[PDB]
């Protein structure tokens, strides 16, 4: 369908943010587990 | 749909932004 | 429509950042 072609630059630009926003909270969780070993 | 297109650019507006702050 | 795995991926990833902030 053509809608799917015309909101695929939305799914993608939405799948490249939910991936931006897990690796930055994996990123700060390691932070604080370093944090709570000093 | 005016409507969908601009949430659209705004969803490639906010992706693009992140993909420079990973680059920088 | 919903059978794809990138719009759950989306909409599932979406409910992920509200969760997250909250």
């Amino acid at each position: 369908q053509e809608l799917f072609n015309e909101l695929k630059p939305a799914v993608d630009g939405a799948n490249f943010i939910v991936n931006h926003m897990r690796d930055q909270n994996n990123y700060n969780e390691e932070k604080d587990s370093w944090n709570r070993v000093a | 749909l005016p409507e969908l297109r601009e949430v659209v650019s705004s969803i490639s507006y906010i992706a693009r932004q992140l993909q420079e702050q990973e680059d920088h | 429509l919903i059978k794809h795995p990138e719009v759950k991926s989306a909409i599932e990833g979406i409910k992920y950042i509200a969760e997250t902030m909250k």
